[PDB]
């Protein structure tokens, strides 16, 4: 006459335990981000500076190839590609590099 | 029609926690939306709780290191990867942890449903075994509902009861 | 208890689009479910939509394709946006939050909402 | 590749949403981001367990 | 979907007179799913009754309501002054989220 | 006067657990004396687990750095901030962890002494449901203090029993 | 011969969890291998969840520093002392949780066998209080297997337990 | 099970104030209930106070104002210093443990106790 | 505040034979509450019962004791040579803790 | 479920030792119980062996002395060393698990064997 | 030691007949720790019963067995042409593990 139960569902996402694994559950929050765009975006409307081919010594102690960033004077954040090659166009030893990239890091 | 201990049911959808019934007026489901309010609320404040333990002020942008800096290149790499296995352990833990104790949390709340039956109806009602009683006395939609918002008069049905009893 | 706090009037031109907003307070803004309700002017109340930031939304179907409607936990506020604006969308916009529809329940706690002329 | 798109966190593979707690896209970032993670899954049991009779 | 109509547009009572709102479903609707809410001119809507019948916290004991399948009532006991406002019904049992035409109570 | 599951006592001064009693002889309260010592010998040792393991020999003194080393200024505030973010994650989930199964505890000894009375008094007296028993025999002084002590003589008293229930 | 209530038995070998017999044909121990083998299966999940989570990346292998680098070697210290802190911590929190939790564990599982048992002897035997039951019913050693498979057909010896009890 | 280590015998002189101690070991300092005992020659037991590391601390009515009593857990040290000495204060000073009052109980581990003499 | 009041002051007996020693409260103290030391001279006081009636680990069946409101007895059957000692009566029901002033068995 | 992968055939000449080995895969090498049954031609299996590689081993007492069976969890590989072989050792040797006898049950997983001529 | 003793030492029957395998131990042994082995030609023994009658996952009701103390059988109704096979007694009781010499059954 009187049935005491709980929900079911036809929900197929598992969770993991300590004692067991892949528990199928009728409702869960997935904690994690596993995807991105692809794309660089601009954070809260301001667009990064672009070093295009540069590197950061190209682009502080200026270089021919790297006229096109002279006029841009703030950015959001700043992106190298993983290989510049228009840095130090007359070869030498730049002093305390690492040092001026953190400097940078905060401008 | 079978209760808890041996599945759920799919035709009960408002809410987690419930009753089934079968009597002479028409039969159904209904949410204990007491029990199932108080377990949501208790859910919400975990997910709550786990949220705001995992708040980040981490920088992670990394550091050049020229090639007479390896000890400390490898100084900082020790310790982002520190970090990280840290981190790393502490989120797995954190959510096995408590999903484990979210499943006996909800367990134990469906069975104090039983529990807080049984105590009302005790004789004149048949426990069954399979997460069920069966009232002796003929009961109607009224006393269904007063089962179920813990007014049962037992008094007023005992001498029926125990007549079929 | 939550304390919504809504933006100012917005005028629009046809064709245009309006960006509304709510500022939950009081709470964790992750498990509100927030709903947008509007009222044209001499009419009812009808439903536009709904966010559960950490879980996912829902639209009513008349606004699926013009109203987009996301969340920002960071700043704790639920934001709308009407596209395509037409002299109908002379409604006041209304935030509510849900008791617990993050699985089953109700809206119970309103802000005062906001007026888009078109 | 750059684009129109707004972010509120970055990441060098590209822009994440930020809005669960945790990821696993990358560990260097920029912007208001999520703890990174090396998980495969990290999702919370809210729910009961779905055994239907 | 499901449609919720109000009856009457319109309901007019002398203070302290007992009203009732009436509303009707286009399907039956689970109880669980349903609400009452309260709009006085010029202020967001406040709800009363969550639920067919289960009063919502700061509401006095003049509100209560019940139904069942597609048909509800609102009841609204020694109606006072402060109550002379716009009630809606509303169900939330399946999207889209849906709404009535709202009753007016009129001071006669 | 209900019991445990109503709410606690403000009479009752001598324990954390304990009975209450009404009889010919008179009424009171008195402390379940074993019941609370051994609670409060696993509480003593939660306690100090949790002193013994916040040992700190950590050495939080800071350095200066030159204009030049911003890079391992930078390193040594990620160390000191990460440690301390993860100390104080540690700290405050160990708190509500150990909060969360302190009152656990509790609960389950106060069921414990009343499941360990009717397990001595069965059908020798009636349970309420307000967390109390009412002894179907006339109970004195003696046996009240028999049942508290687990040695209630249960056949003795199972004739005047019988015939009241 | 008393049961899990008073103390284990060093006659029963084959399983965790079990059950003891008295009857006309014989007497003896057997265990339930359904109810042991599940526990094993969680408790050896529970170990292989602790290697699992325990998983060494970490270069301990040591920096020389110079007399003009102590600032640099402090830092390196900190860093190893504050990651071995802080795994020193987390493995004896994991070992001294876990261990508790598979005592509770073990006594949770040996209650369910006690219940499972009354839940279908019901008033065929009467309850003792010292982790076994009496029935009322002359039983042999088929009944007797037929409690322990979850089989009892109460029906069957209601009557011959009624006048008995 | 608590052994209780105290200090050498003390000689004062009227108006000089001394320090007393009881050295625990075999337990964690933090949790136990240190009382002060005074026996005058010829006379009964009197307590003066009690301290408990991580949760407080009382006193004799009597010693109120004249004497404290503290703790250092790094030492694991209960001490008492009672001031203003007069020549009534010939008393024998002994510390004891409580079993379990840190809530409810007793004084069951007693050290040998100390004289002092003014 | 809770004084007690110890009687005899000294209690003469041959060895074998039993003694009593009662203690009387200023006001009616809970029996959970009191507790009885003996103390040999030259030693500190060791624990004989606690609460009015519990006996202390390591203490002998020779020991033993009860009582109610403000009155209570420390009882010692057969008493031997080396119970020839000073007993105490104290309480911790409320501060300050409280002592008698003792009571000292006789060797006849 | 445990899929194990064994090892070629191998020939020795008298006096030598042969090590052969089966590789676990599917789950955690640590809590597996593996056991060396050999069988020689024409005749029944015979255990030699177990070993549980985070509790201990155990030897049949026949093979004690020549048979040193060892486990790499990094590799989840299980070995097994017969020295001083001689001309009976013509066997096929096969790894088999338990199905809980970390605590107390049967083999019910067994590999392929491998053939050893001397 | 425990020494498994099978009989017969070769068995012979016509498809869809019943076959027994007996075997004895030197010792009684607890049922829990008694399994049954089948080895096809040029294959590895596959587990048939675990315990003297639990049967494992994959084996068909064809098999079954029981026993006790020392004396125990198999049994397999209605034998197929997949079923002409070797069987095998073993206990893993006590150390060392123990086997049988083989029960074969062949077709006529
Ligand atoms: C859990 O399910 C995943 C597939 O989503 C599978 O790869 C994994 O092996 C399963 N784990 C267990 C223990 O069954
Ligand atoms: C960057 O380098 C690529 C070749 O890798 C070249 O095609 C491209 O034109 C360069 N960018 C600019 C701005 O010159
Ligand atoms: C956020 O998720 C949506 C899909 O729900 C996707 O279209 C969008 O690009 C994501 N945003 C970012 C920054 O990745």
């Amino acid at each position: 006459t009187i049935c005491i139960g709980y929900h079911a569902n036809n929900s197929t996402d598992t969770v993991d335990t300590v004692l067991e694994k892949n528990v199928t559950v009728t409702h869960s929050v997935n904690l994690l981000e596993d995807s991105h765009n692809g794309k660089l975006c601009l954070l809260k409307g301001i667009a990064p500076l672009q070093l295009g081919n540069c590197s950061v010594a190209g682009w502080i102690l200026g270089n021919p190839e790297c006229e096109l960033l002279i006029s841009k004077e703030s950015w959001s954040y700043i992106v190298e590609t993983p290989n510049p090659e228009n840095g130090t166009c007359y070869p030498g030893y730049f002093a305390d590099y690492e040092e001026l990239r953190e400097q940078l890091s905060s401008v | 029609i079978a209760g808890f201990i041996e599945g759920g049911w799919t035709g009960m959808v408002d809410g987690w926690y419930g009753y089934h019934h079968q009597n002479e007026q028409g039969s159904g489901y209904a949410a204990d939306q007491k029990s199932t309010q108080n377990a949501i609320n208790g859910i919400t404040n975990k997910v709550n709780s786990v949220i705001e333990k995992m708040n980040t002020q981490f920088t992670a942008v990394g550091k050049e290191f020229n090639k007479l800096e390896r000890r400390m290149e490898n100084l900082n790499k020790k310790v982002d990867d520190g970090f990280l296995d840290i981190w790393t352990y502490n989120a797995e833990l954190l959510v096995l942890l408590e999903n484990e104790r979210t499943l006996d949390f909800h367990d134990s709340n469906v069975k104090n449903l039983y529990e807080k039956v049984k105590s009302q109806l005790k004789n004149n009602a048949k426990e069954i075994g399979n997460g069920c009683f069966e009232f002796y006395h003929k009961c109607n939609n009224e006393c269904m509902e007063s089962v179920k918002n813990g007014t049962y008069d037992y008094p007023k049905y005992s001498e029926e009861s125990k007549l079929n009893r | 208890q939550v304390q919504l706090v809504q933006s100012g009037a917005e005028v629009k031109k046809p064709g245009s689009s309006v960006k509304v907003s709510c500022t939950a307070s009081g709470g964790t803004f992750s498990t509100y479910q927030f709903s947008w309700v509007r009222q044209a002017p001499g009419q009812g109340l009808e439903w536009m939509g709904r966010i559960v930031p950490i879980q996912g939304m829902d639209y009513a179907q008349k606004f699926r394709g013009r109203v987009t409607i996301t969340a920002d936990k960071w700043t704790s506020t639920v934001y709308m946006e009407v596209t395509s604006l037409r002299s109908e969308d002379t409604a006041v916009y209304y935030c509510a939050t849900s008791r617990s529809m993050y699985f089953y329940y109700q809206l119970d706690v309103w802000g005062r909402g906001t007026t888009v002329t078109v | 590749p750059m684009d129109e798109c707004d972010a509120k966190c970055q990441t060098p593979q590209g822009a994440i949403n930020s809005s669960l707690p945790f990821q696993n896209v990358h560990p260097v970032t920029i912007g208001e981001c999520p703890k990174y993670v090396r998980s495969a899954k990290l999702r919370m049991v809210t729910g009961l367990r779905n055994i239907p009779s | 979907e499901i449609v919720l109509t109000q009856s009457p547009g319109t309901l007019s009572l002398s203070p302290g007179e007992r009203a009732t709102v009436s509303c009707r479903a286009s399907q039956s609707v689970t109880s669980t799913f349903l609400a009452w809410y309260q709009q006085r001119p010029g202020q967001a809507p406040r709800l009363l009754i969550y639920g067919a019948s289960s009063r919502a916290t700061g509401i006095p004991d003049r509100f209560s309501g019940s139904g069942s399948e597609a048909d509800f009532t609102l009841t609204i006991n020694r109606l006072e002054p402060e109550d002379f406002a716009v009630y809606y019904c509303q169900q939330y049992a399946t999207s889209p989220w849906t709404f009535g035409q709202g009753t007016k109570v009129e001071i006669k």
